[PDB]
């Protein structure tokens, strides 16, 4: 069980550790939180109780280094840094835990929440989405743009997700024209999961990640990724049996953890619909339409 | 985006453009079979693509053998259709290719959008205008060279005779499409008038009849009026 202590908490704030968030009173005696799951990435992420324009965070994984943050009062954020002194860091770390100054990360989860959000998540492609090489953690916000939004502005600052466009010369076959549009199965399997991705487990992280920024940031480029990633397997008429079946069960929690009052601005209904009623696969996925018709009916 | 009334013009200005009307590609006689139960029968059809400043038609024949053991017929219809279209792009010298292409319907717009993909600067464009190019099969002469083909076949006509020798493309456009609405809403009666006098023949190298100046103020108050009458016979007014 690792810990991501904090200087301090100078401005008033709501952060969020995973699916759970609480507030911090401006200069309250907070110095972090302890007993976070090892094997996990996590995110810790804010929202300020004055600017709720921007939310921020950090995607990280404590087996890559200790992890830190302090707030920076010149850029007006909580930064999250590395410190390379472990005897000290874990020196000043536990003398924090002996006075209680840190929240705990719950440690019963019945549900598995986490670990079935970021069953493919994996650092090392949320650092090759996310480019910051010199950091170890990722910084993501609500306002960055993917890389795809700008084909259609600043590079370095951008979501590097795969980019997926059905009307491309990348996603229809010279001759094919009707057959690849109607089923997307050559441009799943062959193009995505033979050629981009190499295999499901990493095609799963991106959505996954991608899923999850949309939920925790409301970043909207995001969520364009994660229904795009949806709708071209739904879309195939043919997908390899183990890949429906983790499918179903990767859209089920997260449709289970979306907030209900967030359904209206996250949820594309379009891409619902035919995924669940239409598609290829409007027969596979049991689960999801389950909690979907369950929670969200409206929306369809 | 959609060409309107308000871009009206726009189709007779000095850039290529094209009309795809795709009404006529799949047809079929409809009938019972021996046990009762109804069946198709599919009978040639056809491509109308359409040059609305030079009166130019490229008339694609669909024979009936492009449906032999298909699925799906009115799907495949229009993804033919836009195979065709991107085909008859590609054969026009750089130069003649156009830069925008209407299509008439909407569901035209992703099948010609997908086949065209190599093309990225042509703009393929939907319309609101409800014109009455499905009418193209009552003008006989272009009817009896789809329905006498034996093999897929293009052929070339000029859908404006030789009006542009005399009238602009935007007042030859209008003969057309009131002469094609008056065939779309009464074709026995449009054709009366369009032949009621022996005197005035169709050139064997025409497809309308050789009326003066004169004769075509006549014959074009003559279409208003059946359009009108049947406006009233329909509604009741
Ligand atoms: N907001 C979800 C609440 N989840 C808890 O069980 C309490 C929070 C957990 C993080 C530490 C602060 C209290
Ligand atoms: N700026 C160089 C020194 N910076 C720190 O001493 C940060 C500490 C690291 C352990 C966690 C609490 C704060
Ligand atoms: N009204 C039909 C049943 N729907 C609910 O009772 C809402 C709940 C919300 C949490 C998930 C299960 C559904």
């Amino acid at each position: 069980m690792n810990t991501v202590p904090f200087t301090s908490a100078p401005i008033e704030v709501t952060i969020g550790i995973d699916q759970y968030s609480f507030n911090v009173k401006e200069n309250q005696p907070f110095h972090g939180i302890k007993d976070i799951p090892i094997g996990h990435v996590h995110v810790i992420h804010f929202q300020h109780a004055d600017n709720s324009s921007m939310r921020y965070g950090y995607w990280f994984d404590c087996r890559m280094g200790n992890f830190y943050i302090q707030y920076d009062p010149k850029d007006g954020l909580y930064k999250m840094m590395e410190e390379r002194d472990g005897a000290k860091f874990e020196n000043i770390v536990h003398n924090f835990k002996e006075r209680q100054m840190m929240v705990s990360y719950p440690k019963i989860d019945e549900d598995d929440t986490w670990y079935n959000l970021t069953e493919f998540v994996q650092m090392d492609k949320i650092r090759k989405i996310v480019r910051k090489d010199e950091n170890q953690f990722s910084y993501v916000d609500s306002s960055m743009t993917t890389v795809q939004e700008n084909e259609l502005s600043d590079p370095a600052h951008s979501l590097n997700y795969t980019v997926i466009n059905f009307k491309s010369r990348e996603a229809i076959r010279p001759g094919h024209e009707m057959e690849d549009f109607l089923d997307k199965s050559y441009y799943l399997n062959t193009v995505m999961l033979q050629g981009i991705f190499k295999n499901s487990s990493n095609y799963f992280g991106e959505l996954q990640f991608a899923f999850l920024n949309a939920m925790f940031f409301g970043n909207y480029g995001s969520s364009l990724q994660w229904h795009a990633m949806i709708e071209l397997i739904c879309s195939s008429a043919t997908v390899p049996k183990h890949m429906l079946d983790k499918l179903d069960e990767i859209l089920y929690y997260q449709i289970k953890t979306l907030p209900e009052q967030y359904s209206d601005i996250l949820l594309n209904e379009r891409v619902w619909n035919i995924c669940l009623y239409s598609s290829f696969q409007k027969n596979s996925l049991h689960n999801t339409e389950k909690i979907m018709e369950n929670k969200y009916p409206e929306l369809l | 985006g959609a060409m309107n009334s308000s871009n009206y013009a726009e189709l007779f200005n000095n850039d290529i453009k094209l009309f795809v009307d795709d009404t006529n590609v799949y047809r079929v006689t409809v009938h019972k079979t021996f046990e009762g139960n109804v069946a198709t029968k599919a009978i040639n059809g056809c491509i109308f693509t359409l040059n609305p400043k030079t009166g130019h038609l490229f008339l694609k024949i669909i024979h009936t053998s492009v449906w032999a053991g298909q699925k799906r017929l009115s799907q495949l219809a229009k993804w033919k259709t836009a195979e065709e279209v991107s085909a008859l792009v590609r054969s026009l010298p750089k130069e003649e290719q156009p830069k925008q292409i209407i299509v008439t319907r909407k569901a035209m717009l992703d099948p010609l959008e997908v086949h065209m993909l190599d093309f990225p600067n042509i703009a393929i464009r939907p319309t609101e205008l409800r014109l009455p190019f499905s009418a193209a099969m009552s003008i006989d002469k272009l009817s009896d060279v789809v329905m006498k083909a034996t093999e897929p076949q293009m052929v070339l006509f000029n859908i404006y005779d030789d009006w542009l020798d005399r009238i602009s493309s935007y007042t030859a456009f209008s003969r057309l499409t009131l002469l094609l609405r008056a065939l779309k809403t009464n074709e026995e009666s449009a054709k009366m008038i369009l032949l009621s006098d022996p005197t005035i023949t169709i050139k064997s190298y025409h497809l309308w009849p050789s009326f003066t100046d004169e004769q075509w103020i006549t014959i074009e108050s003559q279409m208003r009026d059946l359009i009108l009458t049947e406006y009233g016979r329909k509604y009741n007014v």
